[PDB]
Protein backbone atom coordinates (compact mmCIF):
# COMPACT_ATOMS: atom_id res chain seq x y z
CA UNK A 1 0.00 0.00 0.00
CA UNK A 2 1.10 3.59 -0.69
CA UNK A 3 1.44 6.49 1.74
CA UNK A 4 -0.22 9.80 0.87
CA UNK A 5 1.69 13.02 1.63
CA UNK A 6 0.49 15.24 4.47
CA UNK A 7 -0.99 18.56 3.37
CA UNK A 8 -1.85 20.46 6.51
CA UNK A 9 -1.55 24.02 7.81
CA UNK A 10 -3.16 25.21 11.02
CA UNK A 11 -5.12 28.46 10.87
CA UNK A 12 -2.84 30.37 13.26
CA UNK A 13 0.12 29.68 10.98
CA UNK A 14 -1.89 30.36 7.82
CA UNK A 15 -3.06 33.86 8.66
CA UNK A 16 -0.75 34.99 11.47
CA UNK A 17 2.32 35.21 9.23
CA UNK A 18 4.95 37.86 10.15
CA UNK A 19 3.64 40.89 8.21
CA UNK A 20 5.73 43.74 6.80
CA UNK A 21 5.93 46.67 9.19
CA UNK A 22 4.30 49.97 8.16
CA UNK A 23 6.60 52.72 6.93
CA UNK A 24 6.34 55.65 9.35
CA UNK A 25 8.77 58.56 9.47
CA UNK A 26 6.70 61.67 8.69
CA UNK A 27 7.17 64.71 10.95
CA UNK A 28 4.77 67.65 10.88
CA UNK A 29 7.05 70.57 10.07
CA UNK A 30 5.53 73.84 11.30
CA UNK A 31 6.62 77.32 10.31
CA UNK A 32 6.66 80.34 12.61
CA UNK A 33 5.12 83.63 11.48
CA UNK A 34 7.78 86.36 11.72
CA UNK A 35 7.19 88.85 14.50
CA UNK A 36 5.80 92.13 13.25
CA UNK A 37 7.74 95.36 13.88
CA UNK A 38 6.43 97.34 16.83
CA UNK A 39 4.66 100.40 15.42
CA UNK A 40 3.32 101.99 18.61
CA UNK A 41 4.15 105.33 20.24
CA UNK A 42 3.26 107.00 23.51
CA UNK A 43 1.01 110.05 23.33
CA UNK A 44 3.30 112.03 25.64
CA UNK A 45 6.20 111.37 23.27
CA UNK A 46 3.98 111.93 20.22
CA UNK A 47 2.92 115.52 20.87
CA UNK A 48 5.12 116.72 23.75
CA UNK B 1 4.65 98.19 40.40
CA UNK B 2 1.70 95.97 39.43
CA UNK B 3 1.90 92.19 39.07
CA UNK B 4 -0.33 89.45 37.64
CA UNK B 5 0.06 85.76 38.48
CA UNK B 6 -1.37 83.57 35.72
CA UNK B 7 -2.55 80.10 36.76
CA UNK B 8 -3.90 77.72 34.11
CA UNK B 9 -5.90 74.66 35.10
CA UNK B 10 -6.78 71.57 33.11
CA UNK B 11 -6.43 70.70 29.45
CA UNK B 12 -8.53 73.68 28.39
CA UNK B 13 -6.78 76.16 30.66
CA UNK B 14 -3.28 75.01 29.73
CA UNK B 15 -3.98 75.18 25.99
CA UNK B 16 -5.81 78.53 26.17
CA UNK B 17 -3.08 80.10 28.31
CA UNK B 18 -0.31 78.77 26.10
CA UNK B 19 -1.71 80.81 23.22
CA UNK B 20 -2.00 83.74 25.65
CA UNK B 21 1.71 83.53 26.37
CA UNK B 22 2.26 83.37 22.60
CA UNK B 23 0.37 86.61 21.95
CA UNK B 24 1.77 88.51 24.95
CA UNK B 25 5.29 87.48 23.93
CA UNK B 26 4.63 88.70 20.39
CA UNK B 27 3.40 91.97 21.88
CA UNK B 28 6.49 92.38 24.07
CA UNK B 29 8.99 91.25 21.42
CA UNK B 30 10.09 88.02 23.12
CA UNK B 31 11.25 84.97 21.15
CA UNK B 32 10.39 81.39 22.03
CA UNK B 33 13.87 81.66 23.56
CA UNK B 34 13.06 84.65 25.73
CA UNK B 35 15.28 87.47 24.53
CA UNK B 36 14.03 90.85 23.42
CA UNK B 37 14.15 91.47 19.67
CA UNK B 38 13.33 95.10 19.07
CA UNK B 39 14.17 98.67 19.98
CA UNK B 40 11.27 100.07 22.00
CA UNK B 41 11.21 101.12 25.65
CA UNK B 42 7.39 101.08 25.59
CA UNK B 43 7.47 97.41 24.59
CA UNK B 44 9.67 96.49 27.57
CA UNK B 45 9.17 98.88 30.49
CA UNK B 46 5.96 97.33 31.85
CA UNK B 47 7.15 93.73 31.56
CA UNK B 48 7.08 92.78 35.27
CA UNK B 49 3.28 92.47 35.09
CA UNK B 50 3.68 89.10 33.35
CA UNK B 51 7.41 88.24 33.14
CA UNK B 52 10.17 87.81 35.70
CA UNK B 53 13.89 88.34 35.08
CA UNK B 54 16.60 85.73 35.68
CA UNK B 55 20.28 86.80 35.40
CA UNK B 56 21.15 86.78 31.69
CA UNK B 57 17.78 87.96 30.43
CA UNK B 58 15.53 84.91 29.97
CA UNK B 59 12.22 86.63 30.60
CA UNK B 60 10.22 83.76 32.12
CA UNK B 61 6.41 84.05 32.29
CA UNK B 62 4.74 84.12 35.69
CA UNK B 63 2.80 81.00 34.79
CA UNK B 64 1.70 78.29 37.23
CA UNK B 65 0.52 75.63 34.73
CA UNK B 66 -1.03 72.75 36.62
CA UNK B 67 -2.94 69.58 35.76
CA UNK B 68 -3.70 66.08 37.07
CA UNK B 69 -2.90 64.37 33.75
CA UNK B 70 0.57 64.52 32.12
CA UNK B 71 -0.78 64.76 28.58
CA UNK B 72 -1.44 68.41 27.81
CA UNK B 73 1.34 70.32 29.61
CA UNK B 74 3.98 68.35 27.70
CA UNK B 75 2.16 69.31 24.51
CA UNK B 76 2.66 72.92 25.58
CA UNK B 77 6.35 72.22 26.22
CA UNK B 78 7.00 70.53 22.87
CA UNK B 79 5.20 73.25 20.92
CA UNK B 80 6.66 76.61 19.94
CA UNK B 81 6.69 79.32 22.61
CA UNK B 82 6.48 76.52 25.16
CA UNK B 83 9.98 76.36 26.59
CA UNK B 84 9.42 79.79 28.18
CA UNK B 85 7.91 78.20 31.28
CA UNK B 86 10.13 76.88 34.03
CA UNK B 87 10.32 73.09 34.48
CA UNK B 88 9.30 73.57 38.12
CA UNK B 89 6.42 75.84 37.07
CA UNK B 90 4.65 72.68 35.94
CA UNK B 91 2.68 71.04 38.74
CA UNK B 92 2.31 67.58 37.21
CA UNK B 93 0.04 64.76 38.31
CA UNK B 94 -0.44 61.10 37.51
CA UNK B 95 -3.62 58.98 37.20
CA UNK B 96 -6.18 61.74 36.61
CA UNK B 97 -9.47 63.39 37.53
CA UNK B 98 -11.57 61.97 34.75
CA UNK B 99 -14.55 64.34 34.34
CA UNK B 100 -15.34 64.54 38.05
CA UNK B 101 -15.64 67.73 40.08
CA UNK B 102 -14.94 65.65 43.21
CA UNK B 103 -11.78 64.11 41.80
CA UNK B 104 -10.39 67.65 41.62
CA UNK B 105 -11.98 69.15 44.74
CA UNK B 106 -12.16 66.55 47.52
CA UNK B 107 -9.91 63.61 46.61
CA UNK B 108 -7.07 63.45 44.03
CA UNK B 109 -6.89 67.25 44.04
CA UNK B 110 -6.36 67.96 47.73
CA UNK B 111 -3.02 66.11 47.72
CA UNK B 112 -1.65 68.03 44.73
CA UNK B 113 -2.96 71.48 45.62
CA UNK B 114 -0.51 71.82 48.53
CA UNK B 115 2.31 71.89 45.99
CA UNK B 116 0.32 74.26 43.76
CA UNK B 117 0.05 77.03 46.35
CA UNK B 118 3.78 76.61 46.95
CA UNK B 119 4.54 77.57 43.33
CA UNK B 120 1.91 80.30 43.59
CA UNK B 121 3.50 81.65 46.78
CA UNK B 122 7.01 81.95 45.33
CA UNK B 123 5.50 83.82 42.37
CA UNK B 124 3.35 86.00 44.63
CA UNK B 125 5.68 87.63 47.19
CA UNK B 126 8.54 87.64 44.70
CA UNK B 127 7.65 91.29 44.11
CA UNK B 128 6.38 94.32 45.97
CA UNK B 129 2.66 94.70 45.17
CA UNK B 130 0.19 92.38 43.44
CA UNK B 131 -2.77 93.44 41.32
CA UNK B 132 -4.26 89.95 41.32
CA UNK B 133 -4.52 86.58 39.61
CA UNK B 134 -5.51 85.63 36.07
CA UNK B 135 -7.05 82.15 36.24
CA UNK B 136 -7.91 80.31 33.02
CA UNK B 137 -9.78 77.07 33.59
CA UNK B 138 -12.74 74.98 32.43
CA UNK B 139 -16.05 74.40 34.16
CA UNK B 140 -16.95 71.58 31.78
CA UNK B 141 -14.36 69.12 32.99
CA UNK B 142 -13.12 67.33 36.06
CA UNK B 143 -9.54 68.42 36.67
CA UNK B 144 -10.25 71.87 35.24
CA UNK B 145 -13.12 72.89 37.52
CA UNK B 146 -12.30 70.70 40.51
CA UNK B 147 -8.93 71.99 41.65
CA UNK B 148 -9.59 75.04 39.49
CA UNK B 149 -12.35 76.46 41.68
CA UNK B 150 -10.66 75.02 44.78
CA UNK B 151 -7.61 77.16 44.01
CA UNK B 152 -9.92 80.16 43.64
CA UNK B 153 -10.94 79.80 47.29
CA UNK B 154 -7.40 79.01 48.47
CA UNK B 155 -5.77 82.10 46.98
CA UNK B 156 -8.74 84.21 48.04
CA UNK B 157 -8.37 83.15 51.67
CA UNK B 158 -4.63 83.79 51.45
CA UNK B 159 -4.93 87.19 49.71
CA UNK B 160 -8.44 88.57 50.35
CA UNK B 161 -7.90 91.87 48.58
CA UNK B 162 -6.28 90.94 45.25
CA UNK B 163 -8.38 90.92 42.09
CA UNK B 164 -9.52 87.38 41.27
CA UNK B 165 -9.99 87.68 37.53
CA UNK B 166 -11.00 84.35 36.01
CA UNK B 167 -11.57 83.32 32.40
CA UNK B 168 -13.76 80.22 32.39
CA UNK B 169 -15.27 78.23 29.52
CA UNK B 170 -18.85 77.51 30.51
CA UNK B 171 -20.48 74.36 29.09
CA UNK B 172 -22.98 75.52 26.51
CA UNK B 173 -25.70 72.87 26.25
CA UNK B 174 -26.39 72.75 22.53
CA UNK B 175 -23.38 71.15 20.77
CA UNK B 176 -20.69 69.90 23.17
CA UNK B 177 -19.34 66.57 24.39
CA UNK B 178 -19.05 64.88 27.86
CA UNK B 179 -22.24 64.11 29.75
CA UNK B 180 -21.29 65.33 33.23
CA UNK B 181 -21.14 68.95 32.09
CA UNK B 182 -24.25 69.86 34.17
CA UNK B 183 -22.75 68.39 37.35
CA UNK B 184 -19.33 69.97 36.94
CA UNK B 185 -20.64 73.41 35.96
CA UNK B 186 -23.37 73.76 38.60
CA UNK B 187 -21.06 72.63 41.40
CA UNK B 188 -18.27 74.94 40.24
CA UNK B 189 -20.34 78.12 39.87
CA UNK B 190 -21.32 77.80 43.55
CA UNK B 191 -17.67 78.00 44.56
CA UNK B 192 -17.05 80.69 41.92
CA UNK B 193 -19.47 83.35 43.19
CA UNK B 194 -18.10 84.11 46.68
CA UNK B 195 -14.46 83.55 45.68
CA UNK B 196 -13.94 85.22 42.28
CA UNK B 197 -14.05 88.90 41.35
CA UNK B 198 -14.44 88.97 37.54
CA UNK B 199 -15.72 85.73 36.01
CA UNK B 200 -15.64 86.03 32.22
CA UNK B 201 -18.03 83.56 30.61
CA UNK B 202 -16.36 82.52 27.35
CA UNK B 203 -18.23 79.63 25.71
CA UNK B 204 -16.83 77.33 23.04
CA UNK B 205 -20.11 77.43 21.10
CA UNK B 206 -20.23 81.21 20.70
CA UNK B 207 -16.56 81.21 19.71
CA UNK B 208 -17.58 78.86 16.91
CA UNK B 209 -20.29 81.36 15.97
CA UNK B 210 -17.60 84.04 15.72
CA UNK B 211 -15.45 81.77 13.54
CA UNK B 212 -18.23 80.64 11.18
CA UNK B 213 -20.12 83.90 10.66
CA UNK B 214 -17.66 86.75 11.30
CA UNK B 215 -14.27 85.34 10.27
CA UNK B 216 -15.78 82.69 7.96
CA UNK B 217 -13.23 80.04 8.86
CA UNK B 218 -13.70 76.90 6.79
CA UNK B 219 -12.11 74.63 9.44
CA UNK B 220 -11.86 76.41 12.81
CA UNK B 221 -9.57 74.31 14.99
CA UNK B 222 -9.13 74.62 18.74
CA UNK B 223 -6.12 76.85 18.17
CA UNK B 224 -8.43 79.24 16.32
CA UNK B 225 -10.78 79.45 19.30
CA UNK B 226 -7.93 80.03 21.75
CA UNK B 227 -6.49 82.76 19.52
CA UNK B 228 -9.69 84.79 19.90
CA UNK B 229 -9.79 84.43 23.68
CA UNK B 230 -6.10 85.23 24.10
CA UNK B 231 -6.76 88.45 22.18
CA UNK B 232 -9.51 89.43 24.61
CA UNK B 233 -7.20 88.37 27.44
CA UNK B 234 -4.53 90.79 26.22
CA UNK B 235 -7.02 93.61 25.69
CA UNK B 236 -8.30 93.64 29.26
CA UNK B 237 -4.85 93.85 30.93
CA UNK B 238 -3.64 96.52 28.49
CA UNK B 239 -3.39 99.53 30.80
CA UNK B 240 -1.24 97.59 33.28
CA UNK B 241 1.02 96.92 30.31
CA UNK B 242 1.14 100.03 28.07
CA UNK B 243 0.59 103.77 28.50
CA UNK B 244 -2.51 105.60 27.38
CA UNK B 245 -4.46 108.83 27.53
CA UNK B 246 -7.02 107.30 29.92
CA UNK B 247 -5.84 104.26 31.86
CA UNK B 248 -7.85 101.48 33.47
CA UNK B 249 -6.48 98.63 35.57
CA UNK B 250 -8.37 95.46 36.48
CA UNK B 251 -9.56 97.05 39.73
CA UNK B 252 -11.08 99.78 37.55
CA UNK B 253 -13.13 97.11 35.81
CA UNK B 254 -14.45 95.55 39.01
CA UNK B 255 -15.55 98.84 40.56
CA UNK B 256 -17.14 100.31 37.43
CA UNK B 257 -19.10 97.17 36.48
CA UNK B 258 -20.26 95.45 39.68
CA UNK B 259 -23.18 97.23 41.38
CA UNK B 260 -23.97 94.58 43.99
CA UNK B 261 -21.76 91.99 45.72
CA UNK B 262 -22.25 88.96 43.52
CA UNK B 263 -23.16 90.24 39.98
CA UNK B 264 -19.82 89.48 38.33
CA UNK B 265 -20.42 87.38 35.20
CA UNK B 266 -19.37 89.38 32.15
CA UNK B 267 -19.47 88.94 28.37
CA UNK B 268 -16.47 89.73 26.16
CA UNK B 269 -16.12 90.69 22.50
CA UNK B 270 -12.95 91.71 20.64
CA UNK B 271 -13.27 93.31 17.25
CA UNK B 272 -10.98 94.40 14.56
CA UNK B 273 -12.64 91.29 13.16
CA UNK B 274 -13.04 90.88 9.44
CA UNK B 275 -13.97 88.29 6.82
CA UNK B 276 -11.51 86.41 4.59
CA UNK B 277 -10.77 88.98 1.91
CA UNK B 278 -12.39 91.90 3.70
CA UNK B 279 -9.19 93.54 5.00
CA UNK B 280 -9.17 95.66 1.83
CA UNK B 281 -12.75 96.81 2.47
CA UNK B 282 -13.34 97.39 6.19
CA UNK B 283 -12.81 100.75 7.80
CA UNK B 284 -11.09 101.05 11.15
CA UNK B 285 -12.80 104.07 12.64
CA UNK B 286 -14.44 104.08 16.06
CA UNK B 287 -18.08 104.01 14.75
CA UNK B 288 -17.57 100.70 12.94
CA UNK B 289 -15.73 99.33 15.98
CA UNK B 290 -18.66 100.25 18.21
CA UNK B 291 -21.21 98.90 15.72
CA UNK B 292 -19.28 95.61 15.70
CA UNK B 293 -18.67 95.05 19.42
CA UNK B 294 -22.39 95.50 20.16
CA UNK B 295 -23.40 93.02 17.47
CA UNK B 296 -24.74 89.88 19.11
CA UNK B 297 -22.66 87.81 16.69
CA UNK B 298 -19.59 89.33 18.38
CA UNK B 299 -20.19 87.71 21.75
CA UNK B 300 -17.88 85.11 23.19
CA UNK B 301 -20.92 83.94 25.17
CA UNK B 302 -24.07 82.80 23.31
CA UNK B 303 -26.32 84.51 25.87
CA UNK B 304 -27.88 86.99 23.43
CA UNK B 305 -28.03 90.48 24.99
CA UNK B 306 -31.19 91.44 23.09
CA UNK B 307 -32.83 88.85 25.36
CA UNK B 308 -32.01 91.05 28.32
CA UNK B 309 -30.48 94.39 29.19
CA UNK B 310 -27.04 95.90 29.87
CA UNK B 311 -26.67 96.41 33.61
CA UNK B 312 -23.26 98.05 33.20
CA UNK B 313 -20.87 97.78 30.26
CA UNK B 314 -17.24 98.67 29.59
CA UNK B 315 -15.09 99.03 26.48
CA UNK B 316 -11.30 99.21 26.80
CA UNK B 317 -10.14 100.69 23.52
CA UNK B 318 -6.63 100.38 22.11
CA UNK B 319 -4.66 102.24 19.45
CA UNK B 320 -4.23 105.88 18.54
CA UNK B 321 -7.58 107.65 18.64
CA UNK B 322 -9.47 110.76 19.71
CA UNK B 323 -11.35 110.98 23.00
CA UNK B 324 -14.57 112.50 21.67
CA UNK B 325 -14.86 109.92 18.92
CA UNK B 326 -14.90 107.48 21.81
CA UNK B 327 -17.32 109.57 23.83
CA UNK B 328 -19.93 110.40 21.19
CA UNK B 329 -19.99 106.74 20.15
CA UNK B 330 -20.41 105.62 23.77
CA UNK B 331 -23.27 108.12 24.11
CA UNK B 332 -24.93 107.41 20.76
CA UNK B 333 -25.36 103.73 21.61
CA UNK B 334 -27.15 104.78 24.78
CA UNK B 335 -29.43 107.30 23.07
CA UNK B 336 -30.26 105.19 20.02
CA UNK B 337 -30.38 101.82 21.80
CA UNK B 338 -32.28 102.54 25.01
CA UNK B 339 -34.38 99.42 25.60
CA UNK B 340 -31.42 97.08 26.18
CA UNK B 341 -29.84 99.39 28.76
CA UNK B 342 -30.95 99.61 32.36
CA UNK B 343 -32.60 102.79 33.64
CA UNK B 344 -31.82 102.94 37.39
CA UNK B 345 -28.14 103.43 36.49
CA UNK B 346 -27.16 106.51 34.47
CA UNK B 347 -24.27 106.58 31.93
CA UNK B 348 -24.00 102.77 31.74
CA UNK B 349 -20.53 102.48 30.18
CA UNK B 350 -16.92 103.34 30.93
CA UNK B 351 -14.18 103.71 28.36
CA UNK B 352 -10.40 103.62 28.37
CA UNK B 353 -7.74 104.41 25.80
CA UNK B 354 -4.51 102.48 25.36
CA UNK B 355 -2.19 104.33 23.03
CA UNK B 356 -0.40 101.09 22.12
CA UNK B 357 -2.41 99.08 19.56
CA UNK B 358 -2.05 95.33 19.09
CA UNK B 359 0.59 94.15 16.67
CA UNK B 360 -0.33 95.15 13.13
CA UNK B 361 -3.87 96.34 13.79
CA UNK B 362 -4.11 100.12 14.00
CA UNK B 363 -7.11 100.08 16.36
CA UNK B 364 -8.83 97.49 18.53
CA UNK B 365 -11.68 97.16 21.03
CA UNK B 366 -12.43 94.77 23.87
CA UNK B 367 -15.93 94.85 25.37
CA UNK B 368 -16.40 93.43 28.87
CA UNK B 369 -20.07 93.67 29.77
CA UNK B 370 -22.04 92.94 32.94
CA UNK B 371 -25.31 92.01 31.26
CA UNK B 372 -28.51 90.68 32.77
CA UNK B 373 -28.72 88.07 30.02
CA UNK B 374 -26.12 85.63 31.40
CA UNK B 375 -29.02 84.01 33.30
CA UNK B 376 -30.07 82.39 30.00
CA UNK B 377 -27.36 79.77 30.55
CA UNK B 378 -27.76 79.93 34.29
CA UNK B 379 -31.15 78.48 33.36
CA UNK B 380 -29.74 76.33 30.55
CA UNK B 381 -27.21 74.46 32.67
CA UNK B 382 -29.70 74.31 35.55
CA UNK B 383 -32.39 72.65 33.43
CA UNK B 384 -29.75 70.20 32.22
CA UNK B 385 -28.75 69.68 35.86
CA UNK B 386 -32.21 69.03 37.28
CA UNK B 387 -33.28 66.79 34.39
CA UNK B 388 -30.42 64.50 35.38
CA UNK B 389 -30.61 65.01 39.14
CA UNK B 390 -34.32 64.24 39.57
CA UNK B 391 -34.17 60.61 38.47
CA UNK B 392 -30.75 59.95 40.02
CA UNK B 393 -28.25 60.32 37.17
CA UNK B 394 -24.47 59.88 37.42
CA UNK B 395 -23.95 60.23 41.18
CA UNK B 396 -22.27 57.06 42.52
CA UNK B 397 -19.05 58.47 41.06
CA UNK B 398 -19.76 61.72 42.93
CA UNK B 399 -20.76 60.21 46.31
CA UNK B 400 -18.42 57.33 47.19
CA UNK B 401 -15.40 59.64 47.53
CA UNK B 402 -17.03 62.04 49.95
CA UNK B 403 -19.78 64.42 48.81
CA UNK B 404 -23.27 63.95 50.17
CA UNK B 405 -26.46 64.62 48.22
CA UNK B 406 -27.08 67.90 50.08
CA UNK B 407 -24.15 69.66 48.39
CA UNK B 408 -25.84 69.10 45.03
CA UNK B 409 -29.16 70.63 46.08
CA UNK B 410 -27.36 73.55 47.69
CA UNK B 411 -25.27 74.12 44.55
CA UNK B 412 -28.47 74.20 42.51
CA UNK B 413 -30.05 76.49 45.11
CA UNK B 414 -27.24 79.04 44.83
CA UNK B 415 -27.60 78.77 41.05
CA UNK B 416 -31.33 79.42 41.39
CA UNK B 417 -31.13 82.46 43.66
CA UNK B 418 -28.49 84.00 41.41
CA UNK B 419 -30.92 83.50 38.52
CA UNK B 420 -33.53 85.27 40.65
CA UNK B 421 -31.07 88.04 41.49
CA UNK B 422 -30.43 88.73 37.81
CA UNK B 423 -34.18 88.55 37.11
CA UNK B 424 -34.65 91.21 39.81
CA UNK B 425 -33.02 93.80 37.54
CA UNK B 426 -34.65 93.13 34.18
N1 LIG C 1 -11.24 76.87 24.51
C1 LIG C 1 -10.86 75.57 24.59
N2 LIG C 1 -11.78 74.65 24.97
C2 LIG C 1 -11.46 73.34 25.07
C3 LIG C 1 -10.08 72.93 24.77
N3 LIG C 1 -10.04 71.60 24.94
C4 LIG C 1 -11.27 71.20 25.33
N4 LIG C 1 -12.12 72.24 25.40
C5 LIG C 1 -13.54 72.18 25.79
O1 LIG C 1 -13.65 71.68 27.12
C6 LIG C 1 -14.55 70.58 27.19
C7 LIG C 1 -13.79 69.42 27.81
O2 LIG C 1 -13.01 69.92 28.90
P1 LIG C 1 -11.82 69.01 29.47
O3 LIG C 1 -10.63 69.07 28.55
O4 LIG C 1 -12.30 67.58 29.63
O5 LIG C 1 -11.45 69.69 30.87
P2 LIG C 1 -10.45 68.94 31.88
O6 LIG C 1 -10.01 67.61 31.31
O7 LIG C 1 -11.12 68.71 33.21
O8 LIG C 1 -9.26 69.81 32.11
C8 LIG C 1 -14.99 70.26 25.78
O9 LIG C 1 -16.40 70.45 25.66
C9 LIG C 1 -14.27 71.22 24.87
O10 LIG C 1 -15.21 71.94 24.07
C10 LIG C 1 -9.14 73.99 24.36
O11 LIG C 1 -7.95 73.73 24.08
N5 LIG C 1 -9.59 75.24 24.30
Amino acid sequence: PPTLPFHGESAYRTDYVPKPLPEVAKPVEVKLPPTLPFNAQSCYRSEY
Amino acid sequence: MREIVHVQGGQCGNQIGAKFWEVISDEHGIDPTGTYCGDSDLQLERINVFYNEATGGRFVPRAILMDLEPGTMDSVRAGPFGQLFRPDNFVFGQTGAGNNWAKGHYTEGAELIDSVLDVVRKEAEGCDCLQGFQITHSLGGGTGSGMGTLLISKVREEYPDRIMETFSVFPSPKVSDTVVEPYNATLSVHQLVENADEVQVIDNEALYDICFRTLKLTTPTYGDLNHLVSAAMSGVTCCLRFPGQLNSDLRKLAVNLIPFPRLHFFLIGFAPLTSRGSQQYRALSVPELTQQMFDAKNMMCASDPRHGRYLTASAMFRGRMSTKEVDEQMLNVQNKNSSYFVEWIPNNMKSSVCDIPPKGLKMSVTFVGNSTAIQEMFKRVSDQFTAMFRRKAFLHWYTGEGMDEMEFTEAESNMNDLVSEYQQYQ
